[PDB]
RNA sequence: ACGAUAGUUACCUGGUUGAUUCUGCUAGUCAUAUGCUUGUCUCAAAUACCCAAUCCCGACACGGGGAGGUAGUGACAAUAAAUACUGAUACAGGGCUCUUUCGGGUCUUGUAAUUGGAAUGAGUACAAUUUAAAUCCCUUAACGAGGAACAAUUGGAGGGCAAGUCUGGUGCCAGCAGCCGCGGUAAUUCCAGCUCCAAUAGCGUAUAUUGCUCGUAGUU
RNA sequence: GUUUUCAUUAAUCAGGAACGUAAACUAUU
């Protein structure tokens, strides 16, 4: 879904989808840190 | 694709589109946090 | 692509190099499980 | 935990090469040059210093100059001339530095050599600054702007955050007595000088 | 070392300063003592030519090395009150 | 681990104990 | 990280920026008043917090020209963004309104002292214009495209 | 009414093991020391000048005041932003990219080329003004830009080089490297100013880091 | 088991009290 249309923002907590959608340019990864969420790649944020 | 200017998707404006997975559903709700509330205090944004 | 075959021959150097202190560092944490 | 880190970090300042002192329980009087180029008024400082000091008139002040300044502890001035071998001949030998840079017309290759010269041969404890011909000035914001960017060249030539004292005009031929009597503030209480190697084996 | 960030040091002797090879880490480790504790612990110039400042006996500042010889700690930050980086680069002259 | 667990206190049966901090905590949170 | 890179590298190049801390500043500043309208967001519709803040709100930036006429929703204030406060500069202003052939010959101009905002000129390239400021943008007349003097290099040929 | 008059109308299949494919291979400190750099404007953490304003004391309108106000330093922070803008012509044919690389993708890019325009604030500065007297501010006549300068820095990564030097060894190879070369210092004009990445009037480094049972006080 | 009685007497253990050649393959379900 994110390689054919690349609109969203993945939310995911594991290393292994993580790793999997770090290769694809231009995909903001949100996971949970026992506080809050915290978004990895997005530059507006 | 269009919007992308190196590395730097242009597409994503809010209203955020938010893909959820498995993992993260269940650890949200086991860190007692709701849901849309805590998307949207982290992107200070409207998600979908 | 000498160019190119250069840097990916660095990369995974580095990858060898990586490889090699996660796996000693695992093999000290399970040798000290196992005595 | 901060405290202790500052604590640790001062304490490692303070260290030093233990070298030798060799100074007497009766000292001899600390040298005091007037290193300067041509022109800058460093005999007019030495009349101008041993009027404040000892309150005598030198009409023609040469050779070293001897002059109590505490129960405990002298100075003598001498006033190095123009010529570079008295200032080479000097620079081993000084023990306070009394450098003077020329206000307006800025830094000079005569204190620029002395400055490197005594630095080479050997770094004595206390060297200051002095900046004269302030009065040939029009625009009080030029005076400022050339004290800063002298002082900050000074900086930069000897060590960061040194005196430097500014002596504006010349009234009865001599200088300000209050300008001269801070200078001599800094200059009368005083340390025991810094030990180098060649002037506490050789004798001079 | 100690608590602090940077030690003191005296340099006793440059060792390998016979060593044939231009940049070889031996060539540019220095044998120092701490002025503190006592002990003497070596320290890496960052540069073969750089070596040449670095007189014996002289008051030597020294850092951690953080990144031929693996192992050796400490490198030489500053030699006698002037920055060592600004020898090299002839900003200044050196006090002795 | 358990999803529905709450995140006060231990959960042993069917008994939930709350230390003494736990229930000053809530109160200074609330403050 | 190179999305950031990219997208900094976008924005002053789009709008001609001097470096990355102008970027940063207005993306300070976007973030406060976006983290506003969302702590106005809780609450619920018809709090008189909500009203009456919101409105101050959605008034100050109406007024000041970011967000747009038509729109005035708390959700559309939180859809705001930089690219929005870079527009309301007033270097890209200038070459907006075609006094200057390009953003850096407009940032030339804002600090040579040839344009004024009203009636004084101004020395600022990021002086942020309002709306009904925004017609007001013209040519000293202290400056050769303005009247007056006919300049330096002119006068150094003319002579 | 046709429908199991003893629900045995049950159980008669609990799923070893392997192959292949697709994934996966740190950042902040109001935290101390220290190194380099610093042109402009406000602003401020830390032996200067005067009673001119507000105030006080006296034979007393005048004499006298260590409150007060004025100025100077300052990369500890914090604020704004210079170090250039814009054309024409000539010439070259390549520039760029990647998953998949002796392969694919895209179409205008250059040059230490030749010339032309303007704009000018840092600084220099006549004045007048401000003020106890000065300064700053605001006004302001006159100068004030072509790089070899009115001279941007701090770090990191990488290529290219000798009749030079060193080390290893089953010739010519490899490694570390190389201010050091035959001559030559008023001699040389050379990668002529090597390429890329990050921050940019700021930036780096170091360290700290972020045996069982009974039984009492007690407890439920 | 009873066609038996007092109706909280109880639960837990700080302190204390009675009894005393070896090892070596491992609220329901
Ligand atoms: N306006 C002004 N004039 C000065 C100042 N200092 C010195 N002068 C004058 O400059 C002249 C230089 O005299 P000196 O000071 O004796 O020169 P010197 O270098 O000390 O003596 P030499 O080394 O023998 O020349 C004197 O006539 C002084 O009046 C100053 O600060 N301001
Ligand atoms: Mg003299």
């Amino acid at each position: 879904r994110v390689q054919k249309h690349r609109i969203y923002i993945v939310a995911t907590n594991d290393r292994d989808l993580k790793r999997r959608i770090r290769k694809i340019p231009g995909v903001p990864i949100m996971s949970v840190q026992k506080g809050k969420y915290a978004i990895e790649r997005l530059p507006g944020a | 694709p269009s919007s992308m200017f190196f590395e730097h998707n242009e597409a994503l404006v809010p209203p955020y589109n938010v893909l959820v997975d498995t993992n993260f559903l269940s650890r949200t709700v086991g860190a007692k946090l709701p849901l849309l509330e805590s998307a949207m205090d982290c992107l200070y944004a409207s998600v979908n | 692509r000498e160019k190119l075959k250069k840097e990916l021959a660095e990369i995974e150097e580095r990858r060898r190099e990586k490889q090699k202190k996660e796996k000693k560092e695992f093999w000290e944490r399970e040798g000290k499980k196992r005595k | 935990a901060r405290q202790a880190a500052r604590s640790h970090d001062i304490k490692e300042k303070r260290l030093h090469v233990p070298l030798v002192d060799r100074l007497p329980d009766e000292p001899p009087p600390r040298l005091v040059v007037i290193v300067g180029p041509p022109g800058v008024g460093k005999t007019t400082l030495l009349k101008s210093l041993v009027r404040r000091y000892t309150k005598e008139t030198m009409s023609d002040p040469v050779g070293p100059i001897t002059v109590v300044t505490s129960k405990k502890q002298r100075l003598t001035f001498i006033e190095c001339p123009n010529e570079l071998e008295a200032m080479i001949d000097m620079a081993k030998v000084a023990d306070i530095v009394l450098l003077m840079i020329d206000g307006n017309y800025g830094f000079e290759m005569e204190t620029m050599e002395f400055l490197n010269i005594l630095a080479n041969t050997g770094m004595p404890g206390n060297v200051f600054g002095i900046l004269t011909h302030l009065d040939l000035f029009k625009k009080p914001s030029a005076l400022k702007d050339a004290k800063k960017r002298l002082k900050h060249r000074l900086w930069t030539e000897l060590y960061q955050g040194a005196h430097l004292f500014y002596l504006s005009g010349v009234l009865n031929g001599r200088y300000p007595d209050r300008e001269i009597h801070n200078l001599s503030r800094f200059l009368s209480v005083m340390k025991n000088p810094r030990p180098l190697v060649w002037r506490n084996t050789h004798p001079y | 070392f100690g608590g602090s960030s940077h030690a003191k040091g005296i340099v006793l002797e440059k060792v390998g300063v016979e060593a044939k090879q231009p940049n070889s880490a031996i060539r540019k480790c220095v044998r120092v003592q701490l002025i503190k504790n006592g002990k003497k612990v070596t320290a890496f110039v960052p540069n073969d030519g750089c070596l040449n400042f670095v007189d014996e006996n002289d008051e030597v500042l020294l850092a951690g090395f953080g990144r031929d010889i693996p192992g050796v700690r400490f490198k030489v930050v500053k030699v006698s009150g002037v920055g060592l980086l600004a020898l090299w680069k002839e900003k200044k002259e050196k006090p002795r | 681990r358990p999803v529905d667990l709450p995140a006060v206190g231990r959960m042993r049966g069917a008994e939930l104990r709350i230390s003494a901090k736990e229930a000053a905590a809530i109160a200074r949170e609330v403050r | 990280e190179a999305a950031r890179l990219d997208s900094e590298l976008k924005l002053v190049g789009e709008y001609g920026l001097r470096n990355k801390r102008e970027v940063w500043r207005v993306l300070l500043t976007l973030s406060k008043i976006r983290r506003a309208a969302r702590i106005l967001l809780t609450l619920d519709e018809k709090d008189p917090k909500r009203l009456f803040e919101g409105n101050a709100l959605i008034r100050r930036l109406v007024r000041i020209g970011v967000l747009d006429e038509s729109r005035m929703k708390l959700d559309y204030v939180l859809a705001l963004k930089a690219e929005d406060f870079l527009e309301r500069r007033l270097q890209t202003l200038v070459y907006k309104l075609g006094l200057a052939k390009s953003i850096h010959h407009a940032r030339v101009l804002i600090r040579q002292r040839h344009i004024r905002v009203g009636k004084q000129i101004v020395n600022v390239p990021s002086f942020m214009v309002r709306l009904d400021s925004q017609k007001h943008i013209d040519f000293a007349l202290t400056s050769p495209f303005g009247g007056g003097r006919p300049g330096r290099v002119r006068r150094k040929k003319a002579k």
